[PDB]
RNA sequence: GUAUGUCUAAAGUUAUGCUCUUAUUUACUAACAA
């Protein structure tokens, strides 16, 4: 589900460079990392609770035997 | 100084037993060392009097990697486990009815592998003109 | 003008490892060199400034391209100044060569600083490689294989019967066969089923001028390692010739080496690319050395194998004294091929007469040279016999054909 | 065109390779008794072929062929002389002896 | 060729009609060769 939050940053860049190399030619040395980086909060945001759950689970298996 | 580095090495090369005990081998070390190394010596001379008759080209670098083994045998820097399959080589190569014997024991020396390659393959350049030394004699 | 060519020997990973680079050649100069500014090969204009180096590097720098990476000098003046420049796996001189061989697209292409007159060599110097280095070739090969369009063209023919005459020719040899290194002991099982259990076997590797057969035996300690054993067999049977080939001298490494089972040369070609002088020869004619191994004495020193050890033996001797090699291999090959025959057959004809007997170091029993005949005769006519069991036309058969 | 775009390096002169060069070459500016002699006492103190002649043997497998039993003969001599030429070791001696005879 | 499953991996627990010789079949099995 990953892949949302990638094709989420794809656009972001197609949008940033875009407006970021209107007279500017092409190249690499855009900056300009907030958007995405915003994207990749919320993508953790949303996995913090599935993470607890998951690796809770994980570990309770380690320690206490499986039910 | 060198001078009496001259006197003293010489003079003990010219004194020496060319012989290897094949019982001596089980005794702990110089000794041994030393028998071989002025036996390759004798070895090393018997090539030096038929280099006309024999291709000479391979012999120069021969004497280059066998300088690693006179360093080796006069420090006793040589292993155990090289050495008596060393000496086993030696010994059998004394005897012309040992080239069996010869090549056999070469084989079981061989099988940090870099000029150890060299030397041991010059070894058996030794052999190969011993082989063939007594034969055409 | 160069004082030595060292090789600064890495870790086996550096061939692959692709985020850092430890230089494979350093350069010692005699004097300093003034070596010119970063530049690729066909860049033509090389500019020397001031700076000057008393020690170059040379290293390799293998690549597999895509249908997007497709263009190598690029890559390889990346790979230059990101390794230089770079505060792990510094080289002695930050000048220095670099080479890359595109291998998925045949494109070599070098970069970096380049000594006085140094620039053409090392042009011709890829141009000859990628025209034929063995290993590229293989790899070319193998690829080929891997997609089914190998085209069957050998630069040197095969050894038919009629090259069996040009075998050897003042020439250093040696000859291989792999099929008694993998034998087992089919013994039962609780289940029921068969189990198969490795014995000791061998490394058949003569030489037909001086006779000399040498035969690493192989002790089944070395089987216990891993699974999987009749490939394993071809391996250990190539590393083993390999090995022997490297401990002898550069005279005394023989020239061509000719194979029995034809399927083993495929590893040999690898394990061969230590040293490419040693040409390859994969023989037409199939040779009875299967049959080899079930000689008296020979069978006799496999069993008393205790270890990883070789004993080798003068296949013929006393054919040696009285005739020329060939003569001896004849008689040899003859035997060999009653064997494969029939070992009892063999051993009859063998010890037919119980007054002869076989010398204390030598294989076979030494005869004079007229029964010598007669046994030879007798042989021919064993071989004959079986043609004619088996193949059922053993009657009419053209000289050469014969 | 992909590895050109991709090209991390590309459209530059050695600027940063130049002050490689300047950081290094400022580095540059900043910077057996008797055994040897032992072991080079010793002099060191520098510091077709033979299967033609099987190809003549048969060659001489087709004298001895041409002679007795080529063609019309399908066993009796072509395939009975056959077993008696070129594969039996006794046919070094029927060459040798003929050899002994002519010198 | 495997999953998988056993095995080993060193320190001493204080008691007084048949035997035989062979040759042939068939079956099964066989990461052994063809
Ligand atoms: O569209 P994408 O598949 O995400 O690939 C883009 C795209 O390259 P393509 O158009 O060749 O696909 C951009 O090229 P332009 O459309 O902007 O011409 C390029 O952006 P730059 O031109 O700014 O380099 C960017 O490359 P980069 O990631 O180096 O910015 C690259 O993304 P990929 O390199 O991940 O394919």
């Amino acid at each position: 589900k990953v892949m949302h939050q990638i094709r989420a940053c794809k656009d972001l860049k197609h949008i940033i460079y875009y407006k970021f190399n209107k007279n500017l030619g092409k190249g690499p040395g855009c900056g300009f990392w907030q958007p995405a980086w915003r994207v990749w909060l919320n993508f953790l945001r949303g996995t913090i609770p599935l993470l607890e759950r998951y690796i809770g689970n994980l570990i309770t298996r380690q320690f206490e035997g499986r039910s | 100084n060198r001078p009496e580095r001259i006197q003293e090495a010489i003079a003990q090369d010219k004194t020496i037993s060319v012989i290897i005990d094949p019982s001596q081998i089980g005794s702990t070390k110089p000794l041994l060392s030393m028998k071989c190394n002025l036996y390759i010596h004798e070895i090393l001379s018997r090539w030096k009097a038929s280099l006309e008759a024999y291709h000479p080209e391979l012999f120069l670098d021969t004497k280059k990697a066998l300088f690693p083994l006179l360093l080796q045998l006069r420090r006793n820097q040589l292993a155990p486990d090289l050495l008596i399959s060393l000496a086993t080589v030696l010994y059998h190569l004394q005897q012309p009815k040992e080239i069996n014997l010869a090549v056999q024991s070469y084989m079981k020396l061989s099988i940090i592998d870099e000029r150890t390659r060299l030397w041991i393959t010059s070894i058996k350049r030794l052999i190969t003109f011993e082989e063939w030394y007594t034969s055409n004699h | 003008q160069i004082e030595s060519v060292t090789k600064e020997t890495v870790h086996p990973r550096k061939s692959y490892k692709m985020n850092s680079s430890a230089a494979d050649i350093t350069m010692e100069s005699v004097h300093e060199w003034e070596v010119s500014k970063p530049s690729l090969l066909h860049e033509t204009n090389d500019s020397f400034k001031g700076l000057i180096t008393n020690k170059m590097w040379f290293d390799v720098q293998l690549r597999y391209g895509d249908y997007d990476s497709h263009d190598i000098s690029r890559y390889v003046r990346a790979k230059f100044l990101d390794y230089t420049t770079d505060n792990v796996s510094m080289y002695p001189s930050p000048t220095g060569v670099m080479i890359g061989i595109d291998l998925a697209y045949n494109m070599y292409d070098a970069y970096g600083n380049w000594f006085n007159g140094l620039k053409p060599l090392i042009q011709n110097s890829m141009r000859t490689i990628m025209k034929a280095n063995p290993a590229l070739y293989v790899l070319r090969e193998r690829i080929r294989k891997g997609l089914q369009i190998y085209q069957s063209s050998v630069q040197e023919p095969f050894l038919n019967s009629s090259n069996y005459a040009e075998l050897f020719n003042n020439d250093i040899k040696l000859f291989v066969d792999d099929t008694n290194v993998y034998r087992v002991t089919v013994h039962k099982t609780f289940e029921g089923n068969v189990a198969t259990k490795a014995i000791n076997g061998c490394i058949f590797t003569l030489n037909p001028k001086t006779g000399h057969l040498f035969l690493k035996i192989i002790h089944t300690s070395v089987w216990a390692g891993q699974k999987r054993l009749s490939q394993l067999a071809k391996w250990k049977t190539a590393e083993e010739v390999s090995a022997l080939v490297r401990s002898l001298p550069k005279e005394e490494q023989p020239k061509q080496i000719i194979v029995t089972r034809k399927a083993m040369l495929d590893p040999l070609e690898v394990h061969m690319l230590d040293f490419p002088n040693i040409a390859i020869r994969p023989t037409e004619l199939r040779l009875p050395f299967s049959a080899a191994m079930s000689i008296d004495k020979l069978s006799d020193v496999v069993m008393k194998a205790t270890e990883p050890q070789m004993v080798l033996f003068n296949i013929y001797d006393d054919w040696l004294d009285r005739i020329s090699s060939y003569t001896a291999f004849s008689r040899l090959t003859l035997l060999l091929r009653a064997l494969k025959t029939n070992e009892e057959s063999a051993k009859m004809i063998l010890l037919s007469d119980p007054t002869i007997t076989i010398k204390s170091y030598h294989l076979w029993p030494s005869f004079t040279d007229e029964q010598w005949i007669t046994i030879e005769s007798q042989m021919r006519d064993l071989i004959l016999t079986e043609y004619g069991r088996k193949y059922n036309v053993n009657i009419s058969a053209l000289t050469q054909t014969e | 065109d992909w590895d050109s775009r991709k090209d991390r390096w590309y459209g530059y002169s050695g600027k940063e390779y130049n002050e490689l060069i300047s950081k290094w070459e400022r580095d540059k500016r900043n910077k057996e008794i008797e055994l040897m002699k032992l072991e080079l006492y010793k002099d060191s103190v520098g510091s077709t072929g033979e299967g033609l002649k099987l190809n003549e043997l048969n060659q001489f497998a087709r004298s001895h062929a041409k002679e007795m039993g080529i063609r019309d003969e399908i066993e009796d001599k072509e395939k009975v002389q056959h077993v008696l030429v070129a594969n039996p070791t006794k046919y070094e001696y029927l060459k040798k002896k003929r050899e002994q005879e002519e010198t």
